[PDB]
Protein backbone atom coordinates (compact mmCIF):
# COMPACT_ATOMS: atom_id res chain seq x y z
CA UNK A 1 0.00 0.00 0.00
CA UNK A 2 2.86 2.67 0.50
CA UNK A 3 4.30 1.79 -2.81
CA UNK A 4 0.88 2.00 -4.39
CA UNK A 5 0.88 5.55 -1.77
CA UNK A 6 4.27 6.55 -2.93
CA UNK A 7 2.32 6.23 -6.81
CA UNK A 8 -0.78 8.94 -5.86
CA UNK A 9 1.74 11.16 -3.79
CA UNK A 10 3.82 11.24 -7.08
CA UNK A 11 1.12 11.71 -9.95
CA UNK A 12 -0.78 14.60 -7.49
CA UNK A 13 2.39 16.37 -7.28
CA UNK A 14 2.72 16.15 -10.90
CA UNK A 15 0.05 17.49 -12.08
CA UNK A 16 0.40 20.34 -9.63
CA UNK A 17 3.97 20.94 -11.01
CA UNK A 18 1.57 21.10 -15.03
CA UNK A 19 -0.60 23.18 -13.30
CA UNK A 20 2.59 25.94 -12.25
CA UNK A 21 4.10 25.78 -15.36
CA UNK A 22 0.96 26.82 -17.20
CA UNK A 23 0.27 23.90 -19.04
CA UNK A 24 -2.77 23.15 -21.44
CA UNK A 25 -5.92 22.05 -20.35
CA UNK A 26 -5.69 18.78 -22.22
CA UNK A 27 -2.50 17.80 -20.47
CA UNK A 28 -4.08 18.43 -17.35
CA UNK A 29 -6.97 16.04 -18.27
CA UNK A 30 -4.48 13.34 -18.91
CA UNK A 31 -2.67 13.39 -15.48
CA UNK A 32 -5.70 13.87 -13.34
CA UNK A 33 -7.16 10.77 -15.45
CA UNK A 34 -3.71 9.17 -14.40
CA UNK A 35 -4.31 9.85 -10.57
CA UNK A 36 -7.57 9.16 -10.67
CA UNK A 37 -6.59 5.55 -12.53
CA UNK A 38 -4.40 5.20 -9.65
CA UNK A 39 -6.38 6.27 -6.65
CA UNK A 40 -8.90 3.75 -7.73
CA UNK A 41 -6.30 1.15 -6.72
CA UNK A 42 -6.08 2.41 -3.02
CA UNK B 1 -21.54 23.42 5.58
CA UNK B 2 -18.72 25.14 3.10
CA UNK B 3 -18.20 29.26 4.06
CA UNK B 4 -16.17 31.24 2.63
CA UNK B 5 -16.17 34.28 5.54
CA UNK B 6 -14.69 37.84 4.35
CA UNK B 7 -13.71 40.98 6.29
CA UNK B 8 -15.95 44.12 6.17
CA UNK B 9 -15.82 47.26 3.81
CA UNK B 10 -13.03 49.57 3.93
CA UNK B 11 -12.41 53.15 3.18
CA UNK B 12 -9.12 54.10 1.94
CA UNK B 13 -7.94 56.91 0.77
CA UNK B 14 -6.20 57.35 -3.02
CA UNK B 15 -2.29 56.26 -3.11
CA UNK B 16 -2.72 53.71 0.24
CA UNK B 17 -2.38 50.55 0.12
CA UNK B 18 -5.44 47.70 2.00
CA UNK B 19 -5.81 44.35 3.00
CA UNK B 20 -8.52 42.31 2.99
CA UNK B 21 -8.99 38.54 4.37
CA UNK B 22 -10.72 35.27 3.17
CA UNK B 23 -11.91 32.87 6.23
CA UNK B 24 -12.61 29.12 4.71
CA UNK B 25 -14.33 26.81 6.57
CA UNK B 26 -15.96 23.53 5.94
CA UNK B 27 -13.54 22.29 3.64
CA UNK B 28 -9.71 20.99 3.36
CA UNK B 29 -7.88 23.99 2.87
CA UNK B 30 -5.10 22.97 1.29
CA UNK B 31 -7.08 20.51 -1.57
CA UNK B 32 -8.59 23.79 -3.40
CA UNK B 33 -8.01 26.92 -5.13
CA UNK B 34 -8.95 30.05 -4.21
CA UNK B 35 -10.32 32.52 -6.69
CA UNK B 36 -10.45 36.72 -6.43
CA UNK B 37 -12.62 38.16 -8.61
CA UNK B 38 -13.42 41.99 -9.36
CA UNK B 39 -16.74 43.60 -9.35
CA UNK B 40 -17.28 47.23 -10.22
CA UNK B 41 -20.17 49.06 -11.97
CA UNK B 42 -20.10 48.92 -15.86
CA UNK B 43 -17.22 46.27 -16.11
CA UNK B 44 -18.89 43.18 -14.84
CA UNK B 45 -16.61 40.45 -13.55
CA UNK B 46 -12.88 39.95 -13.59
CA UNK B 47 -10.77 37.86 -12.85
CA UNK B 48 -7.99 39.00 -10.28
CA UNK B 49 -5.92 35.72 -9.86
CA UNK B 50 -5.86 32.27 -7.79
CA UNK B 51 -4.75 31.77 -4.56
CA UNK B 52 -3.54 27.37 -3.85
CA UNK B 53 -2.47 27.02 -0.19
CA UNK B 54 -0.49 24.27 1.47
CA UNK B 55 2.65 24.49 -0.77
CA UNK B 56 1.50 27.98 -1.90
CA UNK B 57 1.41 28.92 -5.71
CA UNK B 58 -0.70 31.24 -7.08
CA UNK B 59 -2.31 32.01 -10.94
CA UNK B 60 -1.58 35.40 -11.84
CA UNK B 61 -3.48 37.79 -14.10
CA UNK B 62 -0.70 40.34 -15.95
CA UNK B 63 -3.46 43.44 -15.33
CA UNK B 64 -2.83 42.95 -11.89
CA UNK B 65 0.64 42.26 -11.30
CA UNK B 66 1.89 44.82 -8.95
CA UNK B 67 -1.83 45.55 -8.06
CA UNK B 68 -2.85 42.63 -6.58
CA UNK B 69 -0.84 40.29 -4.19
CA UNK B 70 -2.11 36.81 -2.84
CA UNK B 71 -1.02 35.21 0.41
CA UNK B 72 -2.34 32.82 2.35
CA UNK B 73 -2.22 31.19 5.88
CA UNK B 74 -2.99 27.34 6.37
CA UNK B 75 -3.34 26.91 9.79
CA UNK B 76 -6.04 29.47 10.30
CA UNK B 77 -7.16 28.71 6.73
CA UNK B 78 -7.22 31.98 5.41
CA UNK B 79 -6.44 33.69 2.16
CA UNK B 80 -5.24 37.44 1.63
CA UNK B 81 -5.52 40.08 -1.12
CA UNK B 82 -3.54 43.33 -1.28
CA UNK B 83 -4.41 46.10 -2.92
CA UNK B 84 -1.60 48.57 -3.34
CA UNK B 85 -1.38 52.59 -5.10
CA UNK B 86 -5.45 52.36 -5.28
CA UNK B 87 -7.05 55.18 -7.23
CA UNK B 88 -10.73 55.44 -8.01
CA UNK B 89 -10.17 52.64 -10.34
CA UNK B 90 -9.75 50.27 -7.56
CA UNK B 91 -13.18 50.83 -5.83
CA UNK B 92 -15.11 47.83 -6.20
CA UNK B 93 -16.47 44.72 -4.87
CA UNK B 94 -14.09 41.95 -4.31
CA UNK B 95 -14.99 38.18 -3.60
CA UNK B 96 -13.44 35.16 -2.89
CA UNK B 97 -14.50 32.04 -4.30
CA UNK B 98 -13.36 27.91 -3.91
CA UNK B 99 -12.33 27.33 -7.09
CA UNK B 100 -10.14 24.25 -8.57
CA UNK B 101 -9.48 20.95 -7.07
CA UNK B 102 -5.75 21.77 -6.68
CA UNK B 103 -5.07 18.05 -8.13
CA UNK B 104 -8.51 18.03 -10.37
CA UNK B 105 -9.46 19.21 -13.47
CA UNK B 106 -9.69 23.05 -14.22
CA UNK B 107 -13.15 24.34 -12.93
CA UNK B 108 -15.54 26.76 -12.08
CA UNK B 109 -16.07 28.56 -8.66
CA UNK B 110 -19.35 27.07 -6.61
CA UNK B 111 -18.82 28.39 -3.05
CA UNK B 112 -18.31 32.32 -2.79
CA UNK B 113 -18.07 35.29 -0.24
CA UNK B 114 -20.42 37.77 0.27
CA UNK B 115 -17.97 40.01 -0.78
CA UNK B 116 -15.54 43.11 0.71
CA UNK B 117 -16.46 46.91 -0.86
CA UNK B 118 -13.69 48.49 -1.37
CA UNK B 119 -14.25 52.71 -1.23
CA UNK B 120 -11.38 54.51 -2.24
CA UNK B 121 -11.67 58.56 -2.06
CA UNK B 122 -10.39 61.12 0.01
CA UNK B 123 -13.75 62.49 1.51
CA UNK B 124 -14.34 62.37 5.03
CA UNK B 125 -16.88 60.19 6.49
CA UNK B 126 -20.54 61.69 6.98
CA UNK B 127 -23.44 60.55 8.85
CA UNK B 128 -27.28 61.44 6.79
CA UNK B 129 -30.17 63.41 8.07
CA UNK B 130 -33.60 61.64 7.99
CA UNK B 131 -36.45 63.81 7.39
CA UNK B 132 -39.96 62.75 7.32
CA UNK B 133 -42.45 62.15 3.97
CA UNK B 134 -45.70 62.60 5.55
CA UNK B 135 -48.45 60.98 4.18
CA UNK B 136 -50.94 63.49 2.49
CA UNK B 137 -54.16 64.36 3.99
CA UNK B 138 -55.31 63.95 0.27
CA UNK B 139 -54.90 60.24 1.30
CA UNK B 140 -58.62 58.35 0.27
CA UNK B 141 -59.99 57.93 3.44
CA UNK B 142 -60.83 53.97 2.69
CA UNK B 143 -57.62 53.81 -0.23
CA UNK B 144 -53.92 53.07 0.25
CA UNK B 145 -51.78 55.84 1.55
CA UNK B 146 -47.72 56.35 0.85
CA UNK B 147 -45.37 57.57 3.63
CA UNK B 148 -41.45 57.18 3.80
CA UNK B 149 -38.10 58.46 4.93
CA UNK B 150 -35.23 60.85 2.84
CA UNK B 151 -32.22 60.21 3.84
CA UNK B 152 -30.08 63.03 2.76
CA UNK B 153 -26.10 63.88 2.81
CA UNK B 154 -23.92 61.06 3.60
CA UNK B 155 -20.70 58.66 2.53
CA UNK B 156 -20.09 56.75 1.93
CA UNK B 157 -22.38 53.84 1.16
CA UNK B 158 -24.01 51.76 2.55
CA UNK B 159 -26.83 53.17 4.51
CA UNK B 160 -29.48 50.50 5.73
CA UNK B 161 -33.32 51.12 6.52
CA UNK B 162 -35.91 49.08 7.80
CA UNK B 163 -39.41 50.18 9.20
CA UNK B 164 -40.88 49.41 12.56
CA UNK B 165 -37.46 47.35 13.28
CA UNK B 166 -37.84 44.91 10.70
CA UNK B 167 -41.62 44.06 11.17
CA UNK B 168 -42.76 45.42 8.62
CA UNK B 169 -41.37 44.79 5.26
CA UNK B 170 -44.68 44.89 3.06
CA UNK B 171 -45.30 47.68 0.48
CA UNK B 172 -41.62 48.79 1.47
CA UNK B 173 -39.34 50.39 -1.16
CA UNK B 174 -35.80 51.36 -0.52
CA UNK B 175 -34.97 53.34 -3.55
CA UNK B 176 -30.81 52.90 -4.33
CA UNK B 177 -28.77 55.89 -3.06
CA UNK B 178 -27.75 58.63 -5.69
CA UNK B 179 -24.45 60.59 -5.88
CA UNK B 180 -25.36 64.63 -5.57
CA UNK B 181 -23.27 67.04 -6.74
CA UNK B 182 -22.26 67.86 -3.72
CA UNK B 183 -20.36 64.42 -3.77
CA UNK B 184 -22.76 63.12 -1.16
CA UNK B 185 -25.04 60.43 -1.50
CA UNK B 186 -28.90 60.44 -1.05
CA UNK B 187 -31.47 57.68 -1.10
CA UNK B 188 -35.42 57.39 0.29
CA UNK B 189 -37.41 54.74 1.41
CA UNK B 190 -41.09 54.59 1.14
CA UNK B 191 -44.03 52.09 2.26
CA UNK B 192 -47.37 51.68 1.13
CA UNK B 193 -49.97 51.63 4.17
CA UNK B 194 -53.91 51.68 4.80
CA UNK B 195 -55.32 55.18 4.98
CA UNK B 196 -57.49 54.06 8.07
CA UNK B 197 -54.07 53.26 9.65
CA UNK B 198 -52.63 57.19 9.60
CA UNK B 199 -53.75 58.91 12.52
CA UNK B 200 -53.80 55.72 15.04
CA UNK B 201 -50.78 53.53 13.88
CA UNK B 202 -47.02 53.78 14.24
CA UNK B 203 -44.42 54.12 10.99
CA UNK B 204 -40.63 54.20 12.27
CA UNK B 205 -37.93 54.05 10.03
CA UNK B 206 -34.71 52.57 11.37
CA UNK B 207 -31.49 54.32 9.42
CA UNK B 208 -28.38 53.06 9.90
CA UNK B 209 -24.70 54.31 8.81
CA UNK B 210 -22.13 51.75 9.75
CA UNK B 211 -19.08 54.19 8.38
CA UNK B 212 -20.15 56.82 10.44
CA UNK B 213 -21.91 55.44 13.87
CA UNK B 214 -25.07 57.36 12.89
CA UNK B 215 -28.30 55.39 13.84
CA UNK B 216 -31.59 57.00 13.75
CA UNK B 217 -35.00 56.19 14.57
CA UNK B 218 -37.64 58.39 12.91
CA UNK B 219 -41.42 58.09 13.44
CA UNK B 220 -43.08 59.31 10.40
CA UNK B 221 -46.84 60.55 11.06
CA UNK B 222 -49.07 63.39 9.53
CA UNK B 223 -47.90 67.05 9.60
CA UNK B 224 -50.65 68.52 11.84
CA UNK C 1 -6.53 37.39 -23.48
CA UNK C 2 -9.45 34.94 -24.25
CA UNK C 3 -12.77 37.40 -25.03
CA UNK C 4 -16.13 35.88 -24.28
CA UNK C 5 -18.90 37.55 -26.46
CA UNK C 6 -22.29 37.10 -24.78
CA UNK C 7 -25.38 38.07 -26.67
CA UNK C 8 -27.69 39.98 -26.14
CA UNK C 9 -26.66 42.45 -23.83
CA UNK C 10 -29.95 42.37 -22.17
CA UNK C 11 -33.01 40.75 -22.61
CA UNK C 12 -36.58 40.71 -21.66
CA UNK C 13 -39.13 37.08 -21.39
CA UNK C 14 -42.54 36.85 -20.57
CA UNK C 15 -43.45 34.45 -17.88
CA UNK C 16 -43.56 30.83 -19.15
CA UNK C 17 -41.20 31.35 -21.90
CA UNK C 18 -37.51 30.50 -23.20
CA UNK C 19 -34.85 32.98 -22.49
CA UNK C 20 -31.66 31.95 -24.43
CA UNK C 21 -28.41 33.07 -23.65
CA UNK C 22 -25.44 32.90 -25.82
CA UNK C 23 -21.82 32.93 -25.20
CA UNK C 24 -19.20 32.34 -28.20
CA UNK C 25 -15.16 32.36 -27.97
CA UNK C 26 -12.42 31.04 -29.09
CA UNK C 27 -12.78 26.67 -28.83
CA UNK C 28 -12.53 25.91 -24.85
CA UNK C 29 -13.43 22.51 -24.97
CA UNK C 30 -11.21 19.30 -25.38
CA UNK C 31 -12.46 16.20 -26.96
CA UNK C 32 -13.95 15.12 -23.41
CA UNK C 33 -14.91 18.28 -21.57
CA UNK C 34 -16.40 22.05 -22.33
CA UNK C 35 -14.46 24.34 -20.00
CA UNK C 36 -16.88 27.00 -19.67
CA UNK C 37 -19.47 27.67 -17.28
CA UNK C 38 -22.61 30.24 -15.97
CA UNK C 39 -23.54 32.34 -13.49
CA UNK C 40 -26.13 34.24 -11.77
CA UNK C 41 -25.88 37.01 -9.95
CA UNK C 42 -29.17 38.91 -8.24
CA UNK C 43 -28.97 42.69 -7.30
CA UNK C 44 -27.30 43.35 -4.26
CA UNK C 45 -25.98 39.47 -3.71
CA UNK C 46 -22.77 38.07 -4.51
CA UNK C 47 -23.08 35.37 -8.67
CA UNK C 48 -23.93 32.16 -8.00
CA UNK C 49 -22.82 29.06 -9.79
CA UNK C 50 -25.19 27.59 -12.17
CA UNK C 51 -23.76 25.27 -14.42
CA UNK C 52 -20.44 23.88 -15.05
CA UNK C 53 -18.83 22.10 -17.77
CA UNK C 54 -21.15 23.55 -20.33
CA UNK C 55 -24.15 21.28 -19.25
CA UNK C 56 -23.70 20.04 -15.20
CA UNK C 57 -26.23 21.76 -13.35
CA UNK C 58 -25.39 22.46 -9.70
CA UNK C 59 -27.29 20.61 -6.94
CA UNK C 60 -30.21 23.13 -5.10
CA UNK C 61 -30.22 25.20 -9.00
CA UNK C 62 -33.73 24.58 -10.20
CA UNK C 63 -34.23 22.04 -13.49
CA UNK C 64 -35.48 25.33 -15.00
CA UNK C 65 -32.02 26.21 -16.10
CA UNK C 66 -29.79 24.09 -18.92
CA UNK C 67 -26.76 24.91 -20.52
CA UNK C 68 -25.20 23.30 -24.17
CA UNK C 69 -22.45 23.74 -26.84
CA UNK C 70 -19.52 23.26 -27.08
CA UNK C 71 -16.14 24.11 -28.54
CA UNK C 72 -16.57 27.82 -29.54
CA UNK C 73 -20.30 28.28 -29.06
CA UNK C 74 -22.34 27.76 -25.20
CA UNK C 75 -25.81 28.36 -24.71
CA UNK C 76 -27.92 28.82 -21.31
CA UNK C 77 -31.46 28.49 -21.43
CA UNK C 78 -33.78 29.46 -19.11
CA UNK C 79 -37.11 27.35 -19.48
CA UNK C 80 -39.95 28.41 -17.81
CA UNK C 81 -38.73 31.70 -16.83
CA UNK C 82 -40.15 33.48 -13.56
CA UNK C 83 -40.22 35.96 -11.88
CA UNK C 84 -37.30 35.39 -9.54
CA UNK C 85 -35.19 35.06 -12.88
CA UNK C 86 -34.21 38.50 -13.25
CA UNK C 87 -31.06 38.99 -12.99
CA UNK C 88 -27.59 39.34 -14.89
CA UNK C 89 -26.15 36.37 -16.51
CA UNK C 90 -22.28 35.47 -17.25
CA UNK C 91 -20.35 32.81 -18.87
CA UNK C 92 -16.84 32.03 -17.66
CA UNK C 93 -14.10 29.86 -19.37
CA UNK C 94 -11.65 28.27 -17.40
CA UNK C 95 -9.21 27.09 -20.60
CA UNK C 96 -6.34 28.74 -19.98
CA UNK C 97 -4.70 31.69 -17.53
CA UNK C 98 -6.12 33.75 -17.39
CA UNK C 99 -9.59 33.35 -16.43
CA UNK C 100 -12.27 35.85 -18.13
CA UNK C 101 -15.78 36.48 -17.94
CA UNK C 102 -18.79 37.32 -20.58
CA UNK C 103 -19.58 40.87 -20.80
CA UNK C 104 -22.91 39.87 -19.26
CA UNK C 105 -26.32 39.53 -20.03
CA UNK C 106 -29.39 41.51 -17.64
CA UNK C 107 -32.69 39.51 -17.82
CA UNK C 108 -35.90 41.47 -17.59
CA UNK C 109 -38.95 39.09 -16.93
CA UNK C 110 -42.20 40.64 -19.56
CA UNK C 111 -45.49 41.44 -17.68
CA UNK C 112 -48.61 42.68 -18.59
CA UNK C 113 -48.47 47.10 -18.17
CA UNK C 114 -49.15 48.19 -14.68
CA UNK C 115 -49.72 51.78 -13.75
CA UNK C 116 -47.71 54.13 -11.60
CA UNK C 117 -49.36 54.79 -8.31
CA UNK C 118 -48.00 58.83 -7.73
CA UNK C 119 -47.11 60.36 -4.55
CA UNK C 120 -46.11 63.86 -3.65
CA UNK C 121 -44.28 64.83 -0.80
CA UNK C 122 -43.55 68.16 0.42
CA UNK C 123 -40.23 68.96 2.30
CA UNK C 124 -40.04 68.60 6.06
CA UNK C 125 -39.73 71.78 8.19
CA UNK C 126 -36.98 70.10 9.75
CA UNK C 127 -34.73 70.17 6.85
CA UNK C 128 -36.07 73.74 5.46
CA UNK C 129 -33.78 74.61 8.83
CA UNK C 130 -30.83 73.30 7.14
CA UNK C 131 -30.96 75.72 4.10
CA UNK C 132 -32.33 73.30 1.71
CA UNK C 133 -35.51 72.03 -0.02
CA UNK C 134 -36.57 68.54 -0.83
CA UNK C 135 -39.50 67.67 -2.86
CA UNK C 136 -40.12 63.75 -3.92
CA UNK C 137 -42.32 62.55 -6.08
CA UNK C 138 -43.32 58.92 -6.05
CA UNK C 139 -44.04 56.39 -8.76
CA UNK C 140 -44.94 52.92 -7.16
CA UNK C 141 -44.92 49.55 -8.65
CA UNK C 142 -45.28 50.31 -12.59
CA UNK C 143 -43.99 48.24 -15.50
CA UNK C 144 -42.57 48.78 -18.27
CA UNK C 145 -39.41 50.81 -16.88
CA UNK C 146 -40.45 53.96 -18.71
CA UNK C 147 -41.80 56.80 -17.24
CA UNK C 148 -41.49 60.60 -17.78
CA UNK C 149 -41.60 62.79 -14.57
CA UNK C 150 -41.41 66.49 -15.12
CA UNK C 151 -41.31 68.81 -12.13
CA UNK C 152 -43.56 72.09 -12.06
CA UNK C 153 -43.42 74.97 -9.50
CA UNK C 154 -46.08 77.59 -9.52
CA UNK C 155 -46.82 76.15 -13.21
CA UNK C 156 -42.76 76.44 -14.29
CA UNK C 157 -41.22 73.72 -15.81
CA UNK C 158 -38.24 72.47 -14.26
CA UNK C 159 -34.40 70.89 -15.78
CA UNK C 160 -31.13 70.31 -14.11
CA UNK C 161 -32.48 71.02 -10.82
CA UNK C 162 -33.69 66.89 -10.03
CA UNK C 163 -32.29 63.32 -9.35
CA UNK C 164 -34.50 60.42 -10.28
CA UNK C 165 -33.84 56.65 -8.58
CA UNK C 166 -35.00 53.07 -9.78
CA UNK C 167 -35.45 50.18 -8.06
CA UNK C 168 -34.66 46.99 -9.91
CA UNK C 169 -37.19 44.68 -10.85
CA UNK C 170 -39.31 42.67 -8.63
CA UNK C 171 -38.57 39.52 -8.02
CA UNK C 172 -42.33 38.62 -7.17
CA UNK C 173 -44.24 40.95 -9.25
CA UNK C 174 -41.87 42.21 -11.62
CA UNK C 175 -42.62 45.83 -11.16
CA UNK C 176 -40.34 48.74 -10.93
CA UNK C 177 -40.86 51.56 -8.24
CA UNK C 178 -39.45 55.57 -9.03
CA UNK C 179 -38.46 58.26 -6.86
CA UNK C 180 -37.87 61.71 -8.08
CA UNK C 181 -36.04 64.38 -5.95
CA UNK C 182 -36.54 68.03 -6.36
CA UNK C 183 -34.05 69.92 -4.63
CA UNK C 184 -34.54 73.82 -4.13
CA UNK C 185 -32.70 76.54 -2.24
CA UNK C 186 -34.88 77.41 0.90
CA UNK C 187 -35.38 81.03 -0.58
CA UNK C 188 -36.09 79.61 -4.36
CA UNK C 189 -38.44 77.49 -2.47
CA UNK C 190 -39.89 80.01 0.08
CA UNK C 191 -40.86 82.30 -2.88
CA UNK C 192 -43.40 79.71 -4.60
CA UNK C 193 -46.66 78.06 -3.48
CA UNK C 194 -47.88 75.26 -6.12
CA UNK C 195 -45.69 72.51 -6.53
CA UNK C 196 -46.77 69.63 -8.62
CA UNK C 197 -45.05 66.13 -10.28
CA UNK C 198 -46.47 65.48 -13.43
CA UNK C 199 -46.01 61.90 -15.02
CA UNK C 200 -46.41 60.28 -18.13
CA UNK C 201 -46.71 56.62 -18.54
CA UNK C 202 -47.56 53.67 -21.31
CA UNK C 203 -50.19 52.42 -18.65
CA UNK C 204 -52.09 56.40 -17.91
CA UNK C 205 -54.11 56.91 -21.01
CA UNK C 206 -53.53 60.73 -19.94
CA UNK C 207 -50.31 62.57 -17.92
CA UNK C 208 -51.17 62.00 -13.87
CA UNK C 209 -50.37 65.53 -11.85
CA UNK C 210 -49.97 65.42 -7.72
CA UNK C 211 -49.62 68.22 -6.57
CA UNK C 212 -49.18 70.68 -2.75
CA UNK C 213 -49.59 74.08 -1.49
CA UNK C 214 -46.83 75.32 0.74
CA UNK C 215 -48.22 76.26 3.92
CA UNK C 216 -51.82 74.29 3.37
CA UNK C 217 -52.41 71.88 6.02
Amino acid sequence: RAALEELVKLQGERVRGLKQQKASAELIEEEVAKLLKLKAQL
Amino acid sequence: QVQLQQSGAELVRPGSSVRMSCKAVGYTFTDYCIGWIKQRPGHGLEWIGDICPGDAYTNDNEKFKDKATLTADTSSTTAYMQLSSLTSEDSAIYYCARGEEQVGLRNAMDYWGQGTSVTVSSASTKGPSVFPLAPSSKSTSGGTAALGCLVKDYFPEPVTVSWNSGALTSGVHTFPAVLQSSGLYSLSSVVTVPSSSLGTQTYICNVNHKPSNTKVDKKVEPKS
Amino acid sequence: DIVLTQSPASLAVSLGQRATISCQSQSVSTSTYNYMHWYQQKPGQPPKLLIKYASNLESGVPARFSGSGSGTDFTLNIHPVEEEDTATYYCQHSWEIPWTFGGGTKLEIKRTVAAPSVFIFPPSDEQLKSGTASVVCLLNNFYPREAKVQWKVDNALQSGNSQESVTEQDSKDSTYSLSSTLTLSKADYEKHKVYACEVTHQGLSSPVTKSFNRGEC
